[PDB]
C-alpha cells in the first residue's frame, strides 16, 4: 500500500483537473488551427503590387548595394563575431583620436 | 509570451524547424564542369588560374573622392585658427571636428585595395580555390574558399549576374572587364565574413581561362585528367612587384 | 610638494590602484585554484570597470589638489579645494561599488558551480607547429561542442530578419 | 489593536545637526499630482515619437522586402514617400500612437513618477559633486522594481491585437483598434492572459529603468565638471550623456528578449526535452552564465535597439527638460544650510 | 562502500516536485567518482563537418550553415559533497589509528562544493559590514545619518541660535541695504507665532517639534 | 522608551470594529490567491517534503499559480474558499478585537504616553487570538478543505459549495458539531504565535531605524518587511500543521498520512519531510503576510490620521 516509497503511488499524485481551456474556447480553437495549419496558412502583409518610381525586387542584391558596411559577422557553426576585420578598421579612427 | 498566438510567428517557427530538419549539411550538387585538356598542377597540387598586381595598377594617393576631403581639411584648420566668422569657443571647437574624420574614406579605400585578387589557384579535386591578396602595408593574406561560394556580378556591379551563361571573359580567354565576385562566407585571417566582394582586374593575366570561369560560375571542376609538374620555382615570402 | 595630496595621490595610484589591481588579477588568475569553480564573467567585468576607473576618479583630483597646496592630515581646508575633494570622494564611492561587485561575483560564482577549463587546453606554449596544430584541432572540437543547441548562421539570420510580426493589413 | 500587527507610533524628542542641505530634503514641487503630470507628459511624447519611428522603420523594411532599396538620394526620397502613402503604414501609425499613449501614460510616465517620488529629495553638493551616490542605488532599484511590470499588460495587449489580424476572420476577435483590444482582452481571455510568462518583459523593463535613470543621473552630476570647470556647451554634454545611458540600457536589456527568442523560436531537437523547459527564466540564467556574450547579442539593432533606444533617449531629454532630474543644491555655509555660522568666515 | 535503497521521492523522473536545473542537464555530481576517471567528451562529427568522405565528391557540397540542432552541452557541474561519507572518509581515530598516508590515491582529500546560502553573506559582506561600522555602531555620532532638521526658533538658546535677532538683523535698515549689496542672501525663514518656518527655496526640512 | 508612546487619541469600540472589518476585508480580498497558493503548496508535499537541493529547495509559488490557472477556472478559481474564508477571517477579527479592546481598556496605563509593554500586549493578543481561532475553527476548517480538494483525488474530495454547506456537511457526515472543531487546537496555536510574532519585531526594527535614520518615511515599511519575515518564520510550522489537520479526511483510507493530533502531525512531518518540511510555501506565506499587513496598516493609518486631525490632535501627536 502507501507509505512504501519503493514504487510510486497514485495517492501522492499532484495534478489539477483540466476543467476548461485556460484562455477560452477561441484560444483553444486557434491553438488547434496552429497545430494543423502551421506552415500552410501564410499571411502576407499588404503591399501594392505596382508602385510608380520603384524598381521591383526580383532577386537578392549584391553587397555593393549596401548603404552601411556592417561590423559583426557570423561563423557558419552559428557563432557571432563581434571582432571582425571591419571592426578593426572601424576602431582605427576612434583609438587614434 | 508564447501564450499569445501569432500566425506569422508560427510560420517563422515552422520555417526554422523545416530548415533544421530537411535542409542538411550534405547538399547534392549537379554543377560539375569537365575541362577539355589535361591540367598541369604544380608541386603543391594547385594550378594557377589568375595572376595580377592590383596595387601596382591601383591609384593609391591621388584618388579623386578623398583628395577633396584632404584638401578641405586646411580650410577647417584655418577657420579655427583665425575664427573669420566670429564664432564662439564651442563653435570653433566644432569646426575642428572635421579634420579628425576626413581621412576615414581614404582608409576604407586602402582597405578595399586589399580585396583585389592578386593570385588565384585551383586545388586538386576542383572544390577549393586558394586566393592570395595583400594589404597595402604589404601584409600577405591567403584564403581558401569553396568554389560554390562564388557569385559573379555584372559589369556595373549593381546586380547579381547570372551564375551561368555570363560572359566576363574575352574570346581568347582574357577578362573583358574588371570582374566583381561575391562570396557568401569568406574566412579571412580566421574570421568568417558574409557577402564579401572580391575583384579580378582586367589588367591581370588569366591562365587556364576555362577553369577560371568554372571557379567564378561556381562549378565543381573535374581534375581526373591531371599531371604534376616538379618545379619548386617559388620561395616562401617570395618578393613580387605587387608592393 | 612634501606632505601634500600630490604625495597622497602618488602612493595611492601606486598602492590602492596598481597594487590592489595586481592582487585582483592574481585572484582571478587563481580563482579555480582558490575556490574550485569558474568565476562569473559579468560581475567580474562590473568589478573591473568600477574599481579601475574609481581609482582614477578618486586620485587624479588629489594630484590637482597637491598642485594647489593642500597639506595632508587636515580635516578642514580652504574652500578652493571642495570641488576636487568631492570628485575624489565620488571616485572612492565608485571603488566601493566595484568592491560590492567583486563580492557579488564571488557569490554568483559559488551559485554557478561550474568546473573551470584552462584556456591553454594543456598546451601553454606553442614551441612547435605540431603543438600549434594539436591546439587548433582541440580548440575547434571544443568550440563545436560548445556551439550545440545554438542554431546555425542561416537559421539565426532568418529569425533575426523575420522577427517583426506586427502588421495591420494582410492579403 | 485592529489586527495581529500593531503599527506602534512613538513620539521622539527634538534632534538637530550642524548641516541641513546634503541629506534627504523633499522638494516642494515633488507632489503626487505634479510628478504624475510631468512624467506622463514626457512619457507620452517620447512614446509617440518612438512608436512613429518604429512604424516608419518597419514599413520601410516591408517595402524593402517588396521593392529594391534605393540606390541614391532621389530614390530614397521616393521610397520614403511610398512608405508614407502606405495604408499599412498609416494604420500602424494610428495603432502605435494609441499604444504610445497607453505606454507613456502607464509605463514610462509611471517609471518617471516613481523615480521622482523616490529620488527628488537627494540634494547635491553646493560647489562640488554628489559624492554619496550610493544612497540612490537602492532607491533607483526600488523605483525600477515597482514599475517593472506596468508595461507587461500593454505589451501583451499589443501582441494579442497584432496576433489576431494574422488569423482567418473565422478565428478573429475583432479588435478594431488597440484601445478596443486592451479594453476587451481582460474580460474575454482573462486578466492573467496579460501577465503570463512575462519574465523577459519584466526584467527588460527593470534593466531599462534602472540603467537609464541611474546612469543619466550619475553622469549628469559627475561629468558636470565638463561644463562647470571646462567651458563646454553643456547641451552637447547632456545629449552625449543621454546617448551613453540609452546605449547602456539597451545593451543590458536585450539579452532577455534574446532569451524569449531562444525559448520559443529556436528549432527543437526531436525526441529530446526542451533546453530551458519553456520558462525563459532559466534562459536568462543560462544567458547570465553563457561564455560567449556575442552569442546572445546577434540582432541587437535589427530586433530591439531601434525600437526602444529613441524612446529612452527622448524620455531622458524630456524628463531633464521638465525637471524630473533637478536636485536641490544649497550652500552649506550660508544661512539655512548651516547651524554653526561662526565657523564659516574665521 | 554501499548505498541506501530506492525512494521515488528522490527521483526527478517520478517526483515532479523536484525542479530540474537545466544547466545540469547532462551532469550528475552524485555519480561522480574521486578522482574523476570518466570520459565525457570524444570526437564529434556530422554537426558541421560530415564524418563521411566527400573531399573529392563533385556531386556533394558541404554547407555548414545548415547545422542541424543538437542537444545543448552544459558546462560541467562541480561535485557536491556527500557530507556523511566525507565525514566518514577524513575521520580520525585517536590513539588507535597510525599516523601514516595510505598507498591508495583515493585517500586524497578532494574539495567538493557545498551549500550556497553561506556565500549569500559573502555577497552582502561589503554592505552589512559597512552598516555594522556606520549604523550599528552609529559612527561617527547618532545625528550624522539621521535626516537633517534645523533647530526650532531660538533653540537651545539665543546664543547658539539667535534666529529672532537675525530676523531683526534682516528687518533693520542696515540689513536691507546689505541685501541690496548682493553679498548677503535674503532671509531664509519667517517667524510665525512662536514657530520658525523655512521658505521652500531654502532647501531644508522643517524644524521638529518640542515633544 | 516607555515614555515615547503616543496614545492621545484612541478609537472607540465601534470605530475599531468598523475599521478593522472594512480594511481587513479589503486586505483579504487583495491577498487571498496568495493564501490559496500557499495552502496548495503545503498539500502537494504532505508526505514528500522538500526533495530538491540548494537554491531549488521548496515549491515555486509561480509554478503553483500557473498550474492552478491552467486548471481552466482562471483568476476566478482562486476565491472558492474566499467565499468562506472571508466570514471566518472577519469573525476571528471581531472576537479578537472585542477581547483585546476590553482587556486593554481594563489594563491600559493612565498616561497617554505610557503604553503596556510588548510582553503584556503579547499576552493579551495571544489570549484574544486563541479564543477567536477556537471560535472560528469550523470556518477555517471549511475554508481549507475547499482549497484542499483541488490537489486531491476525486474520491478524497469533500465537495463544499460554501460555508454553511460545509458546516452542515461536516456536522452530518463526521458525527456532529464536535467534528466542526477538527484542528481547533492547531488554529489556536497558529493564532497565538501570529499575534505575538509581529508587533514585537515591527516596533524593534522601526525604533532602531528611527534611531539610525530619524523620522523618515521608509522606516515603518522596512520594519513591516522585517516583522513579516519573522512572523512567517515563527508561524509557518503551526500554519502548516493546521493545514495538514484540516485537510485530513475522516476516512483513514482517503489520507496520505493519518494524524491523531497536532503532536502526531508534527511527528510525521519530521519523520517523512524533515525539519525543512515546516517551511514549504514560505515565499507565498511571507508575501501574503507582508501585503496583508501593508494594506491594513496603510489604510488604517490614513483613516486614523484623518480622524485624529478632525479631533484636533497636534501634528506631532498624530
Ligand atoms: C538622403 C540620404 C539618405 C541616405 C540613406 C538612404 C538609404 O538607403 O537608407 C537605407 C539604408 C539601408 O542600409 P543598407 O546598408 O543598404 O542595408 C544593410 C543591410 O543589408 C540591411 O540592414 P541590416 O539588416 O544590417 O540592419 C540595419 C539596422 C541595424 O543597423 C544599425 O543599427 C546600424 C548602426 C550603425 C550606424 C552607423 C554608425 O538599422 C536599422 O534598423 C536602422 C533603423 C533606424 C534608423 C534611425 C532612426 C532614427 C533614430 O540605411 C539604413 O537603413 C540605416 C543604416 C544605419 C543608419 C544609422
Ligand atoms: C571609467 C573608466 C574605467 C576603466 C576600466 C579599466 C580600463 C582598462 C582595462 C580593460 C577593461 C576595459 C573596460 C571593460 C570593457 C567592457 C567589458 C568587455 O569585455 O566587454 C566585451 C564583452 C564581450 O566579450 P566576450 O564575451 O569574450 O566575447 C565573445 C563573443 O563571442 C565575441 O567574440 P569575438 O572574438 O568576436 O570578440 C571578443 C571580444 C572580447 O572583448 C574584449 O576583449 C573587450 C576589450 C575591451 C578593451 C580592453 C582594453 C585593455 C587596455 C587597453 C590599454 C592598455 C595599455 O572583443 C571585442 O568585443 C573587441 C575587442 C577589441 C580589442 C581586443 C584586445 C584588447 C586587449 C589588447 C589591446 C590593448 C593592449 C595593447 C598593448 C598595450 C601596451 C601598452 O561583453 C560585451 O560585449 C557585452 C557585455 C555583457 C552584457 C551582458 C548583459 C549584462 C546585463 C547587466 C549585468 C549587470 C547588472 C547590474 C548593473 C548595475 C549598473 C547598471
Ligand atoms: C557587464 C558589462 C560590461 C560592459 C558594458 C558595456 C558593453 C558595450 C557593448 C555591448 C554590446 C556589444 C556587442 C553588440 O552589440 O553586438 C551586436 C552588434 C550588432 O548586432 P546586430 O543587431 O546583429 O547587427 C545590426 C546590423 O545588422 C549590423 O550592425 P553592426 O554589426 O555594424 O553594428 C552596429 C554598430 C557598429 O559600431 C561600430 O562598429 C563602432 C566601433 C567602435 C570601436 C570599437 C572598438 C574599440 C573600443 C575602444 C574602447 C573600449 C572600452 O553601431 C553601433 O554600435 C552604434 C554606435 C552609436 C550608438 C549610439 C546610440 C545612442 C542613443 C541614440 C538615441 C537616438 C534618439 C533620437 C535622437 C538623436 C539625436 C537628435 O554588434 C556590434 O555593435 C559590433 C561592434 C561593437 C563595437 C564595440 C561595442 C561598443 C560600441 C559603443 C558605441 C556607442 C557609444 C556611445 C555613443 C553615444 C552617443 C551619444
Ligand atoms: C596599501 C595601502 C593603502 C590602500 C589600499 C589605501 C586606499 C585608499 N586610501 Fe589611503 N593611505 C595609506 C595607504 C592606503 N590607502 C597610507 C599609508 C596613508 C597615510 C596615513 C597617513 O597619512 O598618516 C594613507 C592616507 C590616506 C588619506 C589621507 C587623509 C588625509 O591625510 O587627509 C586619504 C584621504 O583621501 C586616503 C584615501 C584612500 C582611499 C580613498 C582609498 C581607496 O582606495 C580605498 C579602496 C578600498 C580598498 C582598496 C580595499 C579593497 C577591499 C577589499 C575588501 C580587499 C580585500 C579583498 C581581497 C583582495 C582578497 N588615504
Ligand atoms: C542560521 C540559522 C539557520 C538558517 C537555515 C538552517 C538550514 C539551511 C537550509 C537547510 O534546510 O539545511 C538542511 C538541513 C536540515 O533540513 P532537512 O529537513 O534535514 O532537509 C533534508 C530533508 N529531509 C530532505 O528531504 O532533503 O540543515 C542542516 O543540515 C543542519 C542545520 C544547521 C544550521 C545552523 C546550526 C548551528
Ligand atoms: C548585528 C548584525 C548586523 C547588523 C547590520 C545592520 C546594517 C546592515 C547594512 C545596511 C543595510 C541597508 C540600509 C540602507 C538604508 C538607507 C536609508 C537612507 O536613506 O540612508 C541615507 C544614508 C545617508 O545619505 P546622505 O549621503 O544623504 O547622508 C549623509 C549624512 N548627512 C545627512 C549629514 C548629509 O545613505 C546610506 O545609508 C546609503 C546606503 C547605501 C547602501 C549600503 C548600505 C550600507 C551603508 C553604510 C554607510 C554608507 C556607505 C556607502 C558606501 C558603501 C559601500 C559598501
Ligand atoms: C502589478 C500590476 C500592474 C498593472 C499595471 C497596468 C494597470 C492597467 C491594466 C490592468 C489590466 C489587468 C486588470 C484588468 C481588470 C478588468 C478585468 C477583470 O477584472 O475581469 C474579471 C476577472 C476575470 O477573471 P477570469 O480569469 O475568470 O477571466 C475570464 C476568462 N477566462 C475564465 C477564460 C480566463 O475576474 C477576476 O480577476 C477575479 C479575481 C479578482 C482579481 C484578483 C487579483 C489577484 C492579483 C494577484 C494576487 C497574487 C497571486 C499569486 C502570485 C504568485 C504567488 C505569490
Ligand atoms: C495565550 C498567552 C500567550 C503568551 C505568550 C508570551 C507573551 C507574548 C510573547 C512574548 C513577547 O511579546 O515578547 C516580546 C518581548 C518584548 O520585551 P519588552 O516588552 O520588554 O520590550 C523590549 C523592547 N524595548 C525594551 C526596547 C521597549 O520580547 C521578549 O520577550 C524577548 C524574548 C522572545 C520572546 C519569548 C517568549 C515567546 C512566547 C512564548 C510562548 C509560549
Ligand atoms: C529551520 C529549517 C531549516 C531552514 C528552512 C529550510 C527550508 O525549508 O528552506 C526552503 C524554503 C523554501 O520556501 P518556499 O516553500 O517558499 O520555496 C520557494 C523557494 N524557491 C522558489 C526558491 C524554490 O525556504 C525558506 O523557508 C526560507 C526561510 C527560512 C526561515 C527559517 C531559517
Amino acid at each position: 500500500d502507501q507509505l512504501d516509497f519503493s514504487h510510486f503511488d497514485k495517492a501522492f499524485e499532484n495534478k489539477y483537473d483540466i476543467v476548461a481551456p485556460e484562455f477560452g474556447d477561441l484560444h483553444q480553437k486557434r491553438a488547434e488551427f496552429i497545430a494543423k495549419n502551421q506552415g500552410t496558412y501564410r499571411p502576407v502583409p499588404l503591399v501594392p503590387n505596382n508602385i510608380k518610381g520603384l524598381i521591383p525586387k526580383t532577386c537578392r542584391l549584391p553587397a555593393t548595394r549596401n548603404w552601411y558596411r556592417r561590423t559583426s559577422s557570423f561563423e557558419r557553426n552559428g557563432f557571432f563575431n563581434i571582432h571582425t576585420p571591419v571592426l578593426n578598421t572601424k576602431m582605427i579612427p576612434w583609438l587614434l583620436f | 509570451l508564447n501564450h499569445v498566438q501569432n500566425m506569422l510567428e508560427e510560420n517563422l517557427k515552422y520555417d526554422a524547424q523545416k530548415y533544421n530538419d530537411e535542409v542538411a549539411v550534405i547538399q547534392k550538387t549537379s554543377r560539375i564542369y569537365k575541362p577539355t585538356y589535361t591540367i598541369e598542377f604544380n608541386r603543391e597540387g594547385e594550378v594557377l588560374v589568375y595572376s595580377a598586381d592590383p596595387i601596382k595598377n591601383s591609384v593609391v594617393y591621388f584618388k579623386y573622392p578623398y583628395v577633396l576631403y584632404e584638401a578641405a581639411i586646411p580650410l577647417f584648420i584655418w577657420a579655427w585658427i583665425y575664427n573669420p566668422l566670429e564664432l564662439s569657443k564651442n563653435a570653433v571647437n566644432s569646426l575642428l571636428i572635421y579634420p579628425n574624420i576626413a581621412w576615414i574614406p581614404r582608409m576604407w579605400y586602402w582597405r578595399s585595395l586589399q580585396y583585389k585578387i592578386q593570385k588565384m589557384y585551383l586545388l586538386r579535386g576542383g572544390k577549393v580555390a586558394k586566393i592570395e591578396t595583400q594589404s597595402l602595408a604589404g601584409d600577405r593574406f591567403t584564403s581558401w574558399v569553396e568554389t560554390y561560394q562564388f557569385h559573379p556580378l555584372t559589369q556595373d556591379q549593381k546586380n547579381f549576374d547570372n551564375q551561368d551563361n555570363a560572359e566576363f571573359l574575352e574570346d581568347e580567354g582574357q577578362l573583358k572587364y574588371e570582374l566583381g565576385v561575391q562570396l557568401d562566407n569568406l574566412q579571412e585571417m580566421g574570421t568568417t565574413s558574409q557577402d564579401i566582394v572580391i575583384n579580378f582586374m582586367k589588367e591581370g593575366t588569366v591562365h587556364h581561362p576555362e577553369l577560371f570561369e568554372a571557379i567564378v560560375k561556381g562549378y565543381n571542376i573535374d581534375t581526373s585528367d591531371y599531371v604534376i609538374n616538379t618545379a619548386n620555382n617559388l620561395r616562401a615570402r617570395e618578393g613580387n612587384h605587387n608592393h | 610638494m612634501h606632505d601634500t595630496f600630490y604625495v597622497v595621490a602618488h602612493f595611492h595610484i601606486m598602492l590602492s590602484g596598481a597594487a590592489m589591481t595586481g592582487i585582483f588579477s592574481g585572484i582571478y588568475y587563481y580563482f579555480n585554484a582558490l575556490f574550485g569553480v569558474k568565476y562569473s564573467r559579468m560581475f567580474g567585468y562590473m568589478h573591473l570597470i568600477y574599481y579601475s576607473g574609481g581609482q582614477w576618479v578618486a586620485f587624479v583630483p588629489l594630484f590637482y589638489l597637491g598642485f594647489s597646496g593642500m597639506p595632508r592630515r587636515i580635516h578642514d581646508y580652504p574652500v578652493v579645494f571642495m570641488g576636487w575633494h568631492s570628485m575624489s570622494t565620488t571616485g572612492h564611492f565608485i571603488t566601493l561599488v566595484g568592491i560590492i561587485f567583486f563580492f557579488l561575483m564571488m557569490f554568483d560564482s559559488h551559485i554557478e558551480r561550474r568546473a573551470s577549463t584552462s584556456t591553454t587546453l594543456g598546451l601553454p606554449r606553442w614551441y612547435k607547429r605540431i603543438s600549434y596544430y594539436i591546439f587548433k584541432i582541440r580548440y575547434l572540437q571544443h568550440t563545436k561542442s560548445k556551439m550545440n543547441g545554438i542554431p546555425g548562421s542561416t537559421v539565426r539570420l532568418m529569425l533575426i530578419n523575420r522577427h517583426f510580426v506586427e502588421y495591420e493589413v494582410y492579403e | 489593536m485592529f489586527f495581529e500587527l500593531e503599527d506602534i507610533k512613538r513620539r521622539h524628542s527634538l534632534y538637530w545637526d550642524i548641516y541641513n542641505v546634503q541629506g534627504w530634503v523633499r522638494r516642494p514641487d515633488s507632489t503626487l499630482y505634479n510628478n504624475v503630470k510631468r512624467g506622463v507628459t514626457a512619457g507620452v511624447v517620447a512614446s509617440l515619437v518612438q512608436e512613429n519611428i518604429t512604424a516608419l522603420v518597419e514599413n520601410c523594411k516591408l517595402l524593402a522586402t517588396k521593392y529594391e532599396k534605393p540606390q541614391n538620394l532621389r530614390q530614397a526620397a521616393t521610397f520614403m514617400k511610398e512608405v508614407f502613402k502606405l495604408e499599412n503604414y498609416r494604420k500602424a501609425v494610428w495603432n502605435r500612437s494609441q499604444y504610445a499613449l497607453c505606454i507613456g501614460t502607464f509605463d514610462i510616465g509611471a517609471r518617471l513618477a516613481t523615480f521622482r517620488w523616490l529620488n527628488n529629495g537627494w540634494q547635491r553638493v553646493f560647489a562640488g559633486f554628489e559624492f554619496n551616490f550610493v544612497r540612490k542605488i537602492p532607491t533607483t532599484m526600488l523605483a525600477a522594481l515597482f514599475t517593472a511590470p506596468f508595461s507587461v499588460p500593454f505589451e501583451l495587449a499589443r501582441m494579442a491585437y497584432y496576433g489576431d489580424k494574422t488569423f482567418p476572420k473565422e478565428l478573429q476577435r475583432g479588435y478594431s483598434s488597440y484601445l478596443s483590444a486592451l479594453a476587451r482582452i481582460p474580460f474575454e481571455e482573462g486578466p492573467y492572459f496579460l501577465f503570463k510568462n512575462s519574465f523577459p518583459l519584466i526584467i527588460r523593463n527593470f534593466f531599462q529603468t534602472f540603467t537609464l535613470f541611474y546612469t543619466y543621473d550619475f553622469l549628469k552630476d559627475k561629468a558636470s565638471f565638463a561644463w562647470r570647470v571646462g567651458e563646454q556647451n553643456e547641451y552637447a554634454c547632456k545629449m552625449i550623456i543621454a546617448g551613453i545611458s540609452t546605449y547602456l540600457a539597451a545593451v543590458f536589456s536585450y539579452p532577455w528578449m534574446v532569451t524569449r527568442e531562444m525559448v520559443d523560436f529556436w528549432p527543437k531537437v526531436p525526441g529530446a526535452p526542451c533546453t530551458f523547459n519553456g520558462n525563459y527564466r532559466k534562459a536568462a540564467v543560462w544567458i547570465w552564465y553563457h561564455e560567449f556574450s556575442g552569442n546572445y547579442f546577434a540582432g541587437f539593432f535589427t530586433k530591439y535597439f531601434w525600437k526602444a533606444s529613441p524612446g529612452m533617449f527622448l524620455t531622458l531629454m524630456l524628463a531633464d527638460k521638465v525637471g524630473l532630474f533637478d536636485q536641490t543644491t544649497v550652500d552649506n555655509f550660508g544661512g539655512a544650510g548651516n547651524n554653526s555660522w561662526e565657523d564659516t568666515f574665521v | 562502500h554501499h548505498h541506501h535503497e530506492y525512494d521515488w521521492r528522490d527521483d526527478p523522473k517520478v517526483n515532479k516536485d523536484i525542479e530540474e536545473d537545466i544547466r545540469d542537464r547532462g551532469w550528475h555530481p552524485e555519480t561522480y567518482d574521486f578522482p574523476y576517471t570518466k570520459k565525457h567528451d570524444d570526437w564529434v562529427f556530422d554537426v558541421t563537418m560530415p564524418s563521411q568522405n566527400y573531399q573529392t565528391d563533385l556531386t556533394v557540397n558541404i554547407h555548414p550553415e545548415n547545422k542541424k540542432m543538437h542537444v545543448m552541452k552544459q558546462v560541467m557541474r562541480q561535485s557536491y559533497w556527500d557530507a556523511e561519507h566525507d565525514m566518514a572518509h577524513e575521520y580520525d581515530y585517536e590513539s588507535e589509528d597510525l599516523d601514516f598516508q595510505c598507498e591508495s590515491f583515493k585517500s586524497q582529500h578532494f574539495r567538493k562544493k557545498g551549500p550556497i546560502s553561506q556565500y549569500l553573506i559573502l555577497g552582502l559582506l561589503p554592505i552589512l559590514y559597512f552598516g555594522t561600522e556606520f549604523f550599528y555602531n552609529h559612527y561617527p555620532d547618532e545625528d550624522y545619518w539621521r535626516v537633517a532638521h534645523p533647530p526650532p526658533l531660538d533653540y537651545p538658546d539665543t546664543d547658539d541660535t539667535d534666529d529672532t535677532e537675525t530676523f531683526k538683523d534682516y528687518k533693520s535698515f542696515t540689513g536691507r541695504r546689505m541685501v541690496d549689496t548682493g553679498i548677503v542672501d535674503p532671509l531664509w525663514y519667517d517667524i510665525r507665532e512662536g514657530k520658525k518656518v523655512y521658505y521652500d527655496w531654502a532647501g531644508v526640512n522643517q524644524p521638529m517639534e518640542d515633544i | 522608551m516607555n515614555y515615547s508612546y503616543k496614545r492621545y487619541w484612541e478609537p472607540s469600540t465601534a470605530e475599531v470594529i468598523g475599521l478593522s472589518l472594512s480594511v481587513n476585508t479589503i486586505s483579504a480580498a487583495l491577498t487571498y490567491p496568495i493564501e490559496f497558493v500557499k495552502v496548495r503548496s503545503q498539500i502537494r508535499t504532505e508526505g514528500v517534503g522538500i526533495r530538491s537541493k540548494n537554491l531549488y529547495m521548496g515549491i515555486n509559488p509561480n509554478k503553483v499559480f500557473r498550474e492552478i490557472h491552467a486548471t481552466g477556472n482562471g483568476l476566478r478559481g482562486f476565491y472558492q474558499g474566499f467565499e468562506s474564508h472571508l466570514i471566518g477571517r472577519l469573525s476571528y477579527l471581531f472576537i479578537r478585537n472585542l477581547t483585546y479592546k476590553i482587556i486593554y481598556d481594563r489594563t491600559k496605563p493612565v498616561k497617554a504616553h505610557n503604553d503596556l509593554s510588548h510582553r503584556e500586549k503579547g499576552v493579551i493578543a495571544g489570549f484574544a487570538g486563541g479564543l477567536a481561532a477556537f471560535l472560528t475553527s469550523p470556518a477555517d476548517l471549511v475554508n481549507t478543505r475547499t482549497i484542499a480538494e483541488g490537489g486531491k483525488p476525486k474520491e478524497w474530495r469533500w465537495g463544499y459549495k460554501g460555508l454553511m454547506d460545509g458546516i452542515n456537511k461536516i456536522a452530518a457526515t463526521e458525527g456532529g458539531n464536535a467534528a466542526l472543531f477538527r484542528g481547533s487546537y492547531a488554529n489556536v496555536l497558529r493564532a497565538v504565535i501570529l499575534n505575538i510574532s509581529l508587533t514585537g519585531p515591527f516596533d524593534y526594527l522601526n525604533e532602531k531605524i528611527w534611531i539610525t535614520f530619524g523620522d523618515m518615511t521608509w522606516n515603518k515599511y522596512a520594519a513591516l518587511l522585517w516583522a513579516s519575515f519573522w512572523g512567517s518564520v515563527a508561524t509557518l510550522p503551526f500554519d502548516n500543521i493546521r493545514t495538514r489537520l484540516y485537510a485530513q479526511n475522516a476516512d483513514p483510507t482517503k489520507n496520505r498520512l493519518t494524524y491523531s493530533g497536532w503532536a502526531d502531525a508534527a511527528k510525521k512531518l519530521i519523520q517523512h519531510e524533515g525539519i525543512s518540511g515546516f517551511y514549504v510555501g514560505f515565499y507565498a506565506f511571507y508575501i501574503r503576510t507582508f501585503l496583508y499587513a501593508w494594506t491594513t496598516v496603510f489604510i488604517t493609518d490614513k483613516i486614523t490620521s484623518d480622524w485624529k486631525r478632525k479631533a484636533g490632535l497636534k501634528e506631532w501627536q498624530i
